[PDB]
RNA sequence: ACGGAAGGGCACCACCAGGAGUGGAGCCUGCGGCUUAAUUUGACUCAACACGGGGAAACUCACCAGGUCCAGACACAAUAAGGAUUGACAGAUUGAGAGCUCUUUCUUGAUUUUGUGGGUGGUGGUGCAUGGCCGUUCUUAGUUGGUGGAGUGAUUUGUCUGCUUAAUUGCGAUAACGAACGAGACCUUAACCUACUAAAUAGUGGUGCUAGCAUUUGCUGGUUAUCCACUUCUUAGAGGGACUAUCGGUUUCAAGCCGAUGGAAGUUUGAGGCAAUAACAGGUCUGUGAUGCCCUUAGACGUUCUGGGCCGCACGCGCGCUACACUGACGGAGCCAGCGAGUCUAACCUUGGCCGAGAGGUCUUGGUAAUCUUGUGAAACUCCGUCGUGCUGGGGAUAGAGCAUUGUAAUUAUUGCUCUUCAACGAGGAAUUCCUAGUAAGCGCAAGUCAUCAGCUUGCGUUGAUUACGUCCCUGCCCUUUGUACACACC
């Protein structure tokens, strides 16, 4: 999975303030819901993050409810070079 | 499943990898100190005067305007 | 803009999807059921479990993304859907809740005999008329077989099964 | 004004409560109402072979679910219609209010 | 590429699939539920269907 | 357990008495065989063979001939910004505007590429390694504790002589005290309520406006801003309604049926759902992101694309459809159902006008539905007709030609329409299946499959027979006694 960083980051920011992501297990639609990027981009990148202890995943009727973990946000914090204690993904 | 015979010839001919030449993007070299640029630029304003028009044989090809530039001079 | 026939069929679809979500993600939190209440300009979901503080998490962190996970997939505007977690009554009187309890205990190397006795007798003092626990599959050999555990009495046939029996 | 109420739940014993609760409110308010009219239970049938396979005796059992509809006509001013449309809410019970 | 997903599945069996298990054979299309006959069976209780008669 | 053992009792998946049939013809569809590159595959009596909701043009698709791509996450190592790598116009090559590969130079720059581990995926194997589910044993009445009495125990027992119920359904000696499950009770559905509870989303009567026959008071109609009144019929919620009630016979004369009465309802009132213990190495790994192990994993058994195939055809079977003519065929007329379905961010059901031989098309309208298609004006049907016992106007298999619609695309004709062509079949042998009142049998409609297509199924309504109420002859089923050299148990 090689793909432009303008898509790697784009799902990475959108995951930060939202805290979680959903994506249908529908390959080849080329338009994710609420993200202009491709569906295959969303599924594979988060699969990479899940392998590196950052994200946890469920299948849920081929819907792939993607949710972030504690070690995920710290990696995202340095990845996006955001200020410390900027905003959480599930803040009230 | 007995086997696969592959009656077609040995056709694993995976293409080149944009074969590694030496340093590239040569405009030209002169002394003290002027340097100008050959490989005439595309007339499309979308290219920021940096692209190189590939001219193979009697036709020149663009890289940023992926394929749309065709003029012979 | 939908027929009333299709609405209540799709209404039951919402519950079945929600039920299979809340049993796969909240498996270790003692999830024991869910029900959906519909209000004008507001939707409610009651997650009935045992470890409600674990379902919500610290500062309601765990419930917050669950509310927002259900928020995005099911196409709900912000503030339209919210999840309220309430501790289920009579924990022992739940076939669903005693189901994952029998699950992790089996995954932790507990013996089939003791794990099945533990569930059945526990439900007895919880006020149930009777309990049934079945363990099928490969036990002590390659030749699979079933082994049945029970106490009290259970009515097998009749309408009371729908009224009383939880399975 | 001619407001009309509609109830389309699947549980009569739960649904007859809401219809009873709304007719008594206007009656104790001294407003003329059109009594609760109960539509026939439209039946949604799904019939399938029980077996997941294709073998064995061809057993065909049906799963049925029933839809119970009620609708009531009222004539009430704007002040009291607002407080009655936001009450009498029950789980699994759908109500829609249309004016004229 | 333009040959990966070109052929249409806008109609026919390949168009529909189980919303629950992404199968093609043994499906219910009535009322717009789109659950196959094995999946519709196990969630018949949850969906609202029952064996009255 | 079994007996081509006995006894008692049942069953139209048994038989009688019988009804319709099937087998005999043509077709459609499944299986085998053959054939092929492949004709993907599971199931072989009941308990495989219109079954996999399997009515496959592409998709599904799993088989075949080729073409791509990689979805190899991640860790380490290696090449490496003197650049790791990605894509590309034109032509060759290719079914193919797959640079897929090749000639050529452009293009983006750390995501990548290569090797080792490790993953992922699979309608690949194993249903004899599995879960769950479904069928069968076995629609019959049967199954099991606890505490207690005979043994040297395995075991017995409860759980039956018996009368009789469909039912260890009921009931009374007597070494047992109660119970649990099953049946039943229960839920759904079917018919009665002129009594309770309401309705132009349903109706009825009357009054307004208005049409026709008559004109004389009547009859048949229409009318939404003309209202008025009501709920028998239609919808409903809670209910009432049957419990075998009343009476004569039968049996230590211990409780139903008969005989009759009553009633809407007296084969648990009819029919369904649910449906015990224990088993089958029954089917299923082709529903699943439900799975163990095995296989495979980059010219992959992963995915996708193009064209084929699953239909192919000497033959043997299965489930079926159309029939072999006046109880008829065909033509004009009369003309009656209930079960259901239906579009939204979509293009569903569509009345009405018009065009067309028809198919069908065209322009608006109505409908998220008791208001609209729908009274689904179904068909078998009843009246007038034509025909006339001729393989004939029975029968329409085969073919030939044209017009349409669905579908990107129909050629091994998707299906509909039009004309022509007109075969077997003259009631079908051994065999064999189902069936007891609205039941058989005949007749069609809706829905599920559906972009198109029923000869299938699941339901619904329509017309409505003959023969019993039986027995153990057959084939099965249940309980007791007896015999057993049987125990994967008579194959
Ligand atoms: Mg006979
Ligand atoms: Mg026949
Ligand atoms: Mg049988
Ligand atoms: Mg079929
Ligand atoms: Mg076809
Ligand atoms: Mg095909
Ligand atoms: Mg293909
Ligand atoms: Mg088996
Ligand atoms: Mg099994
Ligand atoms: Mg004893
Ligand atoms: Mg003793
Ligand atoms: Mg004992
Ligand atoms: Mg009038
Ligand atoms: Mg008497
Ligand atoms: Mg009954
Ligand atoms: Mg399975
Ligand atoms: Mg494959
Ligand atoms: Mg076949
Ligand atoms: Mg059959
Ligand atoms: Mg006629
Ligand atoms: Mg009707
Ligand atoms: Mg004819
Ligand atoms: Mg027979
Ligand atoms: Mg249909
Ligand atoms: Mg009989
Ligand atoms: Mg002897
Ligand atoms: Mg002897
Ligand atoms: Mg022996
Ligand atoms: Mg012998
Ligand atoms: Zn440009
Ligand atoms: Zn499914």
């Amino acid at each position: 999975m090689l793909m432009p960083k303008e898509d790697r980051n784009k799902i990475h920011q959108y995951l930060f303030q939202e805290g979680v992501v959903v994506a249908k297990k529908d390959f080849n639609q080329a338009k994710h819901e609420e993200i202009d990027t491709k569906n295959l981009y969303v599924i594979k990148a988060l699969q990479s993050l899940t392998s590196k202890g950052y994200v946890k995943t469920q299948f849920s009727w081929q819907y792939y409810y993607y949710t972030l973990t504690e070690e995920g946000v710290e990696y995202l914090r340095e990845y996006l070079n955001l200020p410390e204690h900027i905003v959480p993904g599930t803040y009230i | 499943r007995k086997k696969k015979v592959y009656t077609t010839p040995k056709k694993i001919k995976h293409k080149h990898k944009k074969v590694k030449l030496a340093v590239l993007s040569y405009y030209k070299v002169d002394a003290e100190g002027k340097v100008t640029k050959l490989r005439r630029e595309c007339s499309n304003p979308t290219c920021g005067a940096g692209v190189f028009l590939a001219n193979h044989k009697d036709r020149l090809y663009c890289g940023k305007c992926h394929s749309v530039y065709k003029v012979n001079a | 803009l939908i027929s009333k026939k299709r609405k209540l069929v799709a209404d039951g679809v919402f519950y079945a999807e929600l039920n299979e979500f809340f049993t796969r993600e909240l498996a270790e939190e003692g999830y024991s059921g869910v029900e959906v209440r519909v209000t004008p300009t507001k939707t409610e979901v009651i997650i009935r479990a045992t470890r409600t503080q674990d379902v919500l998490g610290e500062n309601g962190r765990r419930i917050n993304e669950l509310t927002l996970l259900v928020q995005k997939r099911f196409k709900y505007a912000p503030g339209t859907i919210v999840l309220y977690a309430e501790r289920v009554q009579d924990r022992g009187l739940s076939a669903v809740a005693q189901a994952e309890s029998m699950k992790f205990k089996l995954l932790n190397g507990l013996a089939i005999r003791r794990a099945a006795y533990g569930v059945v007798r526990y439900v007895m003092e919880s006020g149930a008329k009777g309990c049934e626990v079945v363990v099928s599959g490969k036990l002590r050999a390659a030749r699979a077989k079933a082994m049945k555990f029970a106490d009290g009495f259970l009515i097998h046939s009749g309408q009371p099964v729908n009224d009383f029996i939880d399975t | 004004i001619k407001i009309r109420i509609t109830l389309t739940s699947t549980k009569v014993k739960q649904l007859e409560n809401v219809s009873s609760n709304i007719v008594k409110n206007a009656e104790q308010h001294n407003l003329v109402k059109k009594g609760p009219v109960r539509l026939p239970t439209k039946v949604l049938k799904i019939s399938t072979r029980k077996t997941p396979n294709g073998e064995g005796s061809k057993t065909w059992e049906t799963y049925e679910m029933r839809i119970h509809k009620r609708y009531i006509d009222l004539e009430a001013p704007v002040q009291i219609v607002k407080r009655i449309t936001q009450i009498t809410i029950e789980p699994g019970v759908d109500v829609e209010v249309v004016v004229a | 590429e333009n040959v990966w997903f070109s052929h249409p599945r806008r109609y026919g069996k390949g168009s529909r699939q189980c919303r629950v298990c992404s199968s093609h054979t043994g499906l219910i299309r009535k009322y717009g539920l789109n659950i196959c006959r094995q999946c519709f069976r196990e969630k018949a209780n949850d969906i609202g269907f029952n064996k009255f008669r």
